[PDB]
């Protein structure tokens, strides 16, 4: 019904951005806080960012400046472009959306989509 | 920063037995922390959020309290499901962070 | 057609402040006179008795959270934080102001570190322009190319609103109506 496909074919070389991103099968974006988490061995889940209808976000401090996520508001190919990307990044990440019944405050994640690989050589 | 320590590691049951969790808070959640579900192998889930209050499709039983450091979910009810790993969140203090959970075996 | 943006749940930050386009559509301002105690109205430029005679064809409906000692900067003509790197106002500007307090809807006892303004920036902004980078902005001799570090500070700080603090502190909702 409201899948959220990821569409971002792109595998990273070393040191290089990282173009994925996500995509929307049925839903319309509006207003809700749409946003992108990972987990990985060593250091599990993880919050990256939410983005809103316009360039609206908040980012992780402890990796701030090379996350830099965009905003689609009608073609919907919102991405979460990465530059720097190191060898320890390798893992599954994930597309997050939150619950539409609360105030101005992105904390119930109920909508997820199967996730995706990266790795380096 | 906010951190967990969630507990216990070791847990053994079968079907429609005990059960029993809890959830490690540092300095002050007040009621804002949230507990989640990840079978593994797919996407995870949403358990419980507000701290007092069971969240839409979670079955009838399911809940949990919270007061910073002395949360209690009572359940006792093991369905042939269910018994994969349960997440603690928390979210008041700028940034939120999971839990790391605990198993179950048959 | 004056339901989103009064009626709203949500409103965006100050460096993020939202556009909605108002047009083709009766736009009857019965709810403007009956919007009372607690609803600045103060219109620049026409008399707010003086409103079904006119016609206009976009009107625009910002919306944001600001403090109450910033309202002011709302003004045409006026200089500060809020008025020369987050939202600029023409002088010759025709259009209407509303604004009111809104600690019930935007507020937390932990406090709501949710709303965002760019406290520095080398240059001041011209009439309506969107403010949506991020990047660091330097100030030091040193070049930094896109590295954190000192004299390359990164422009974005956050509110620390609260519910039990003074009324000049308290978050204040504007919605400002520009007729073009």
């Amino acid at each position: 019904q409201v899948q959220l496909q990821e569409s971002g074919p792109g595998l990273v070389k070393p040191s290089e951005t990282l173009s994925l991103t996500c995509t929307v099968s049925g839903g319309s974006i509006s207003s809700y806080y749409w946003s992108w988490i990972r987990q990985s061995p060593g250091k599990g889940l993880e919050w990256i960012g939410y983005v809103y209808n316009s360039g609206g976000t908040n980012y992780n401090p402890s990796l701030r400046s090379r996350v830099t996520i965009s905003v689609d508001t009608s073609k919907n190919h919102f991405s979460l472009k990465l530059r720097s990307v190191t060898t320890a990044d390798t893992g599954v990440y994930y597309c997050a959306r939150d619950l539409g019944y609360s105030s101005g405050w992105p904390d119930a994640f109920d909508i997820w989509g199967q996730g995706k690989m990266v790795t380096v050589s | 920063e906010i951190v967990l320590t969630q507990s216990p590691a070791t847990l053994s049951l079968s079907p429609g037995e005990r059960a029993t969790l809890s959830c490690t808070a540092s300095q002050s959640v007040f009621s804002y922390l949230a507990w989640y579900q990840q079978k593994p192998g797919q996407a995870p889930r949403l358990l419980i959020y507000g701290a007092f209050n069971r969240a839409t499709g979670i079955p009838a039983r399911f809940s949990g309290s919270g007061s910073e450091t002395d949360f209690t979910l009572t359940i006792s009810s093991l369905e042939p499901e269910d018994f994969a790993v349960y997440y603690c969140q928390q979210h008041s203090n700028w940034p939120g962070t999971f839990g790391q959970g605990t198993k179950v075996e048959i | 057609p004056f339901d989103e943006v009064f009626n709203a749940t949500r409103f965006a930050s100050v460096y993020a402040w939202n556009r909605k386009r108002i047009s083709n559509c009766v736009a009857d301002y019965s709810v403007l006179y009956n919007l009372a105690p607690f609803f600045t109205f103060k219109c620049y430029g026409v008399s707010p008795t003086k409103l079904n005679d006119l016609c206009f064809t976009n009107v625009y409906a910002d919306s944001f959270v600001i403090r109450g000692d910033e309202v002011r900067q709302i003004a045409p003509g006026q200089t500060g934080n809020i008025a020369d790197y987050n939202y600029k106002l023409p002088d010759d500007f025709t259009g209407c102001v509303i604004a009111w307090n809104s600690n019930k809807l935007d507020s937390k006892v932990s406090g709501n570190y949710n709303y965002l303004y760019r406290l520095f920036r080398k240059s001041n902004l011209k009439p309506f322009e969107r403010d949506i980078s991020t990047e660091i902005y330097q100030a030091g001799n040193k070049p930094c190319n896109g590295v954190a570090g000192f004299n390359c500070y990164f422009p974005l700080r956050s509110y620390s609103f609260r519910p039990t603090y003074g009324v000049g502190h308290q978050p204040y909702r504007v919605v400002v109506l520009s007729f073009e």
